[PDB]
């Protein structure tokens, strides 16, 4: 069984932990507990193969960030459509990863979370698709940790990008 | 200051250490993402390769990590250079089976499920082939999802996939003959619409089949017994809420299992051994181990919990 090192990045409060816990454990984490550093393991099937996923759930408010990108194989870059600042911060992240990896060929996906809070949206969908296209046609998804929308597809897509 | 608190599957959660290495188990327990319901079932253990100790709420786990080479020398004859400890969140050994049987919290269930799965795959669960096959089939549903004739009927349950669902002690000799019975029960699980496919429901089914295993929830210690030329037999000593169990250290075979009330114990004066008297058997045996003081104290506390 092949092992995949995935890293969930993003600013604080976007829902990195909720997305990770929903995917691994099938639970929606409600109470906001700032993450120091959490690692999860999960066996999935991607394209008729069993894949052991090691998912790193990172802190959004301080940086050991360079070690994450040196070691990570794929990167989920998460923002909240509720908070404009978290969208603005992902630009620095995308460029830091390309610097540490010394290449633009890095498995990566742009994730707009909290798509269940439509009546609280601040970042439009088109602006997320616009940014992904700017990022060399990077993969893009809108997701919700509660409603279980595009949760598994985040990690599945990174696995495929690593395999290609 | 922070520490990684691991679980049996390799995952971990980093927790802030408010009081440095003076931080207690209770304080670390608060630093997890556990409600009061989830919390009461588990505690912090300190474990290296061949020594695992349940810690108490007032204990300072980082000082035990610091003092680990001295703890190994006191309780074992192990080599301290290959035993770096780590901290784990595991089931409380004192957890009564009646309390666990009514748990409905999904997080507590999966934490118990993963530990139970770890003990099964390592060979610490002794059970008839029917029970093992049933557990393996539930793991296939939990891990691989619904049964599909296209994917699982043939050329699927190789030893690579068998490792994940059967004990390592049965992988070679006995499990390859089980693949047909395993796949049948697996197919029965997926097609039986009366069996809930909720993840926490499936994990509870797995646990239900583990609760009747004699060594379920047991804390394991290491020791030696001499056979009636006297020969040395290294043994695992398992102590749980049901009683005492002796495993051959090499084969994990269940040498003897004794329920509370059907045997007595006596700590040796030297503290490096303890004697067991099987009531209604006339049989006695002595286990040599530098963990004898811990085993007897735990035996007293778990026997005393019963009504
Ligand atoms: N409505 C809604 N709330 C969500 C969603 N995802 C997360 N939340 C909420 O947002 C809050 C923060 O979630 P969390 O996963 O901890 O975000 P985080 O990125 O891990 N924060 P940190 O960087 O400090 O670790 C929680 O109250 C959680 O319930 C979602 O998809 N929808
Ligand atoms: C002394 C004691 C008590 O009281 C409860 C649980 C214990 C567990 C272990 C282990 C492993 C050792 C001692 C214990
Ligand atoms: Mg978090």
């Amino acid at each position: 069984m092949r092992e995949y090192k995935l890293v969930v990045l993003g600013s604080g409060g976007v829902g990195k932990s909720a997305l990770t816990v929903q995917f691994v454990q099938g639970i929606f984490v409600e109470k906001y507990d700032p993450t120091i550093e959490d690692s999860y393991r999960k066996q999935v099937e991607v394209d008729a193969q069993q894949c052991m996923l090691e998912i790193l759930d990172t802190a959004g408010t301080e940086q050991m960030r360079d070690l994450y990108m040196k070691n990570g194989q794929g990167f989920a870059l998460v923002y909240s459509i509720t908070a404009q600042s978290t969208f603005n911060d992902l630009q620095d992240l995308r460029e830091q990863i390309l610097r540490v990896k010394d290449t633009d060929d890095v498995p990566m996906i742009l994730v707009g979370n909290k798509c269940d809070l439509e009546d609280e949206r601040v970042v439009g969908k088109e602006q997320g698709q616009n940014l992904a296209r700017q990022w060399n046609n990077c993969a893009f998804l809108e997701s919700s940790a509660k409603s279980k929308i595009n949760v598994n597809e985040i990690f599945y897509d990174l696995v495929r990008q690593i395999n290609r | 200051e922070k520490v990684r608190i691991y679980r049996m599957d390799g995952s971990y959660r980093s927790v802030e250490l408010k009081h440095g290495n003076n931080t207690t188990v209770q304080q670390i327990m608060e630093g997890m993402r556990l409600s009061q319901e989830t919390q009461q079932y588990f505690t912090i253990w300190i474990c290296s390769e061949n020594l695992s100790l349940q810690l108490k709420p007032y204990h300072k786990p980082l000082q035990h990590v610091r003092d680990w080479p001295e703890i190994l020398a006191e309780l074992t004859n192990l080599d301290p250079q290959r035993e770096t400890p780590q901290l784990f969140l595991r089931r409380d050994v004192r957890l009564p089976l009646e309390v666990e049987k009514q748990i409905e919290d999904p997080l507590a269930i999966l934490i118990l499920f993963d530990e139970a799965r770890y003990n099964l795959l390592k060979g610490f669960y002794t059970a008839p082939d029917a029970k093992l096959i049933t557990l393996a089939s539930l793991l296939l549903q939990i891990v691989y999802g619904n049964y599909e004739s296209k994917k699982h009927k043939q050329g699927f349950l190789n030893e690579e996939n068998l490792k994940s669902i059967v004990p390592v002690t049965k992988l070679k000799s006995k499990a390859p003959h089980w693949t047909n019975r395993i796949l049948h029960e697996y197919k029965n699980l997926s097609t039986s619409e009366g069996v809930s496919k909720e993840m926490h429901h499936l994990q509870r089914m797995f646990l239900q089949n583990c609760w009747e295993i004699p060594t379920y929830g047991a804390a394991f210690f290491t020791g030696q017994i001499f056979t009636k030329n006297h020969k040395v037999i290294p043994v695992y000593v398992g102590v749980n809420i049901k009683g005492l169990h002796l495993l051959n250290m090499e084969t994990k075979a269940l040498l003897i299992s004794l329920k509370y009330g059907c045997f007595m114990w006596q700590l040796g004066d030297t503290d490096t051994c303890f004697q067991i008297h099987s009531m209604e058997n006339k049989m006695s045996f002595i286990v040599h181990t530098k963990q004898a003081g811990l085993v007897v104290k735990l035996l007293m506390k778990l026997n005393g919990q019963l009504m």
